[PDB]
RNA sequence: GGGGGACCCUGAGUACCGUCGGUUGGAUAUCCGGCGGGAAGCUGGGAGGCAUCGGCUCCCAACCCUAAAUACGUCCCGAG
RNA sequence: GGUUGCACCGUCCGUCUUGAAACACGGGGCAGGGAGUUCGCGGCCGUGGCGAGGUUAAGGGGGUUAAGCCCCGUAGCCGC
RNA sequence: CAGUUCGCUCCCGUGACCCCGGGCUAGGGGUGAAAGGCCAAUCGAGGCCGGAGAUAGCUGGUUCCCGCCGAAUCAUCCCGCAGGAUGGCCUCCCCGGAGGUAGGCGGUGGGGUAGAGCACUGAUUGGAGGUGCAGGGGGCGAAAGCCCCCGGCCUCCUGUCAAACUCCGAACCCACCGCCGCCGUAGAUGGGGGGAGUAGGGUGGCGGUGUAAGCCGUCCACCGAGAGGGGAACAACCCAG
RNA sequence: CACAGGUCCCAGCUAGCCCGAAAGGGUUUGUACUGGGGCCGACGCCUGCCCAGUGCCGGUAUGUGAAGCCCGGGUACAACCGGGUGAAGCACCGGUAAACGGCGGGGGUAACUAUAACCCUCUUAAGGUAGCGAAAUUCCUUGUCGGUUAAAUGCCGACCU
RNA sequence: AGGCGUCGAAGCCCGGCCUCCGGGUCGGGUGGAGCCGUCCAUGAGACACCGCCCACUCCCCGCUGUGUGGCUAACCCCCGAAAGGGGGGACAGCGGUAGGUGGGCAGUUUGGCUGGGGCGGCACGCCUCCGAAAAGGUAUCGGAGGCGCCCUAAGGUCGGCUCAGGCGGGUCAGGAAUCCGCCGUAGAGUGCAAGGGCAAAAGCCGGCCUGACUGGACCCGUAACAGAGGCGGGUCCAGCCCCGAAAGGGUGGCCUAGCGAACCCCUGUGCCUCCCCGGUGGGGGCCAGGGAUGACAGAAAAGCUACCCUGGGGAUAACAGAGUCGUCUCGGGCGAGAGCCCAUAUCGACCCCGAGGCUUGCUACCUCGCUGUCGGCUCUUCCCAUCCUGGCCCUGCAGCAGGGGCCAAGGGUGGGGGUGUUCACCCAUUAAAGGGGAACGUGAGCUGGGUUUAGACCGUCGUGAGACAGGUCGGAUGCUA
């Protein structure tokens, strides 16, 4: 037979795979090295909407 | 049917009639030492569809009598005639 | 260039065994490869179409090179 | 010999089919092309050689413009 | 005009809207608001070269002339039924030597069809006679039984039958003998070898089946494979090869 | 067909689902108000019974269960024969129907001689509950009754065989 | 048949523990010379001694694996350019092997006969009777039936007897229990279908036995004529045997059914053989018996296609033609009976003889390299078995009307409702509002409502793909004569 939506997805075709250039950038934590044993002081600057996150995004 | 346990028969080997007694030939599993088995063990490995036929329920309602018949002075077993066919073999003594 | 020795050397995950796939006429007795195991090494080792024991015969792997007889014709001479 | 007149007869061609003029299939005309070939093995027959024997294959020698021609070649195969 | 166009009519026309440039997804794969839709006029698996001169028991075709002989569609087996094999039927060559038999006459044997018949088996109308025979209706009961209709069985008379009946029984056919006839030493009967084609038949009489047409066998006479003369033409009918 | 809305299933992330020969990879610059997989299809009132069958999920003391391993026999060694252990899976047990599906049949019964059954008794797992009904589903069929026409194989309303 | 004892014991007193707490043992002391059995009983005798053990159970050590808990150093995952850190951890992952699950993905099969195919059935392997036509042979989805077993006796042989049914007689006893006479050609039985054969037997009752055997030859049938693997049967030679006095008989059932290749495997039995030779384990070969293919001269085997494709077939179905007329329409013969009497004004039972080809059916003769369907519209033509119109006859014909029949085909035979409808039903008119043929007239004239592709919904059936002479919406009509 032909194949399944699921089966077509997992070849990563522009059909299926995300647009992560609309999008800010991921957000991950500054490296452990930083956090560890020392407390960093920061700033919020901007508040803004993250095309997909489904959350607000902070700078 | 009932069927004498023994019987005085012509014996091949003492030339004579003598009392013969009467057994039944039991069935054995194939050899796996014999040529056929071998080649057919020997073919069957690898890859490849199932390379004999395979009957199923194929049998005859009522098979035929293999009989063997034991001299009582020489001890050697000789066959008689051809089988014959029925589902009820009652041994009887005399 | 020949006779003696009592001392030394002669190729290892190799030969080979079990198992699996392929290949072969190779049939329990072809060859290649994978997986587990794996020697003697000159007071030595291998082969003789199932396996083993004894006799007999032949040979010395696991390193390398080697012209001529052979295949073809993008081409040439010659012939039908 | 060309054409035509009269008397009588005559429903085209190839094909499958029991049966074709067929309301069964293939048929506008002309010219060229077009369909039991080659090898291997086996059975037969027509003819010819030798004959309890027959025959050479690969190849070799002589001669030649040349692959023709001449001679050898007992491996092998069949028969006994 | 066009391997999907033209006119009128009609629907959407701020949105899941329409269109250009640059890119990505490729064949058991892509893509699909899901119609097996679309993927360069090709989609229930694209196109191009290659395997490849694929294979078919199925369709079509198969090229000069005259001479001689000349069939068959039926028995057995096959996943066999539009196809094959072994036989039967045709043709060509050879050996081997003295007989052979399609027709007829007589004889020795076999048969159970047509017809006929009831002696077996099984049916079939009525009348007479004899039987309690475990019928059944009633009269007739302390029980033991008898008095009649009716059912059955047997014999006779009377009127009818049979593919799966026969006490009988042809025409006719078959085997063998003797003879006539015919063929054969210009080599038959018979034997060995080479090559086929034939496995759909039709009409005509007979038999089983069917309302009939027809279906299935049998007879080998004619067409198939056959001219000429006729029945108006006609496959089969008549004369005639 | 899609759609918004409803509900069900898998997954705590080295996950779940998927493409590949492998390496690697899509969802993923993602993290349960998320990613993926089914069905129904705005909105209003509702969604009844059944787990025996098939499917799936959990358990699995016990039976079976391949190789490997162990023991006895055999072979101056093997091939070979008989037993013990033996995971998954089956057998067994339990949940599960907005999972696939199923939701009949008889014996009957009350103010006639009227039909039907409030109600009892067997039958398989249980016997179709609210609704709707000659329906785009009804063979008899142009069902029967009423409206529409002078005339109705039509359309509409009703009965439920 | 005796054993121990200063090579130290009873008989009392405490304690741990196994435990059917039966009751056996054990560390300590008072203890200072004796205690069991040989005896008997017990299916089996000694806690008299000496042996290897039998079943449950404990533990010291070495090895072996299974499970649990922990550790880091292999291996993996994370941050980071790296150095270095954090998380997991002998799990995972990877490589080899073994079992399961597995339409996710492939290659295939899903037979034939058939008055077309499908369902049905088996005429798909055998036996008897008829078909069958008096030698042999002879087919159909021809007619009436059986077989796929059973029997150590229902087999072999020897002797003796004669059956079914009936009549007469006899206690219980009756139709039927067991008995005595007569008749009795088989009307009984012979294992089972049918046919054939059987009376001092092939039947019933008994005695002995296992020829239902081994090694072979030839011949007939399946399958005539006329080819055959396999199979069945018949006539014999030899060996060893059974019955019988003997002749004679016995190679299964009185004859005709009851069954099956290659390869492979199992069993018996003696031999030959395995790569230079010999021994051993094992294998190979010859002969005999056995395991089966019922589609029965032997594949291992489920479906849909309406998205379908290819090669063919009029060897074969649907529409139309052709043959036939069971059926259909129409007509006739007799006259029971009904008609107040009167068969025939009218009807005409039961039965019998016909016409047409206007309904349906049957056959498969022409047409599948295409002869385009039903209905409707348009238009032409023909038959009479005459609906109206013209002319008549009988009447249970007073008139007006009716019923039946005859001659007659020039003319007419219309308009509407539901339904695609032909048809049938209904409405208002009318003289009447007749039936039929022409490729069921007429699509190179038209329309396209139904039938009959490709899309979709509902009911039922199927596990599913899907299907329905069940409904429903949509769905193309080419032309220069
Ligand atoms: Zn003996």
């Amino acid at each position: 037979g032909k194949s399944l939506i699921q089966q077509r997805r997992g070849k990563g075709s522009p059909t299926f795979k995300s647009p992560s250039h609309r999008f800010r950038g991921a957000v991950k934590y500054i490296p452990l090295n930083y956090t560890q044993e020392k407390t960093l002081r920061g700033v919020v600057e901007e508040i803004m909407h993250d095309p997909g996150r489904t959350a607000p995004v902070a700078r | 049917m009932k069927y004498p346990k023994q019987i005085r028969t012509y014996c091949p080997f003492c030339k004579k009639h003598t009392i013969h007694k009467v057994e039944r030939v039991k069935k054995r599993p194939r050899s796996e030492l014999s040529a056929g088995q071998r080649r057919f063990r020997r073919i069957l490995k690898g890859y490849g569809g199932f390379p004999r036929p395979k009957p199923e329920g194929r049998e005859k309602p009522v098979k035929k009598l293999d009989l063997r018949f034991r001299c009582t002075e020489c001890g050697k077993a000789h066959t008689r005639g051809r089988g014959f066919r029925v589902k009820k073999f009652e041994l009887v003594e005399g």
